[PDB]
């Protein structure tokens, strides 16, 4: 399954109607992939067969 | 809770479980650790901060 659509989560409380403000955050979060970090947090390439 | 609904407060959040479902979680000998610091050094006060 694959989900595309992005929408501010909401947690408990504090509606909050696409503001992202107290208790909502956006769903998505970013990488810090570099060379320069560690050897576990490297990026690596995944080609699953089906 | 009891913990957002009376009044917020300037950051809440967990580590390794979800802080909306600390009901389900059963936990033992909770320590409880207090004290006060500058606004300005929060940012310090973090698990893998200096």
């Amino acid at each position: 399954e694959r989900d595309i659509s992005t929408e501010i989560y909401q947690a408990g409380s504090t509606p909050c109607n696409g503001v992202e403000g107290f208790n909502c955050y956006f769903p998505l979060q970013s990488y810090g992939f570099q060379p320069t970090n560690g050897v576990g947090y490297q990026p690596y390439r995944v080609v699953v067969l089906s | 809770s009891v913990l957002y609904n009376s009044a917020s407060f300037s950051t809440f959040k967990c580590y390794g479980v979800s802080p909306t479902k600390l009901n389900d979680l059963c936990f033992t000998n909770v320590y409880a650790d207090s004290f006060v610091i500058r606004g300005d050094e929060v940012r310090q006060i973090a698990p893998g901060q200096t």
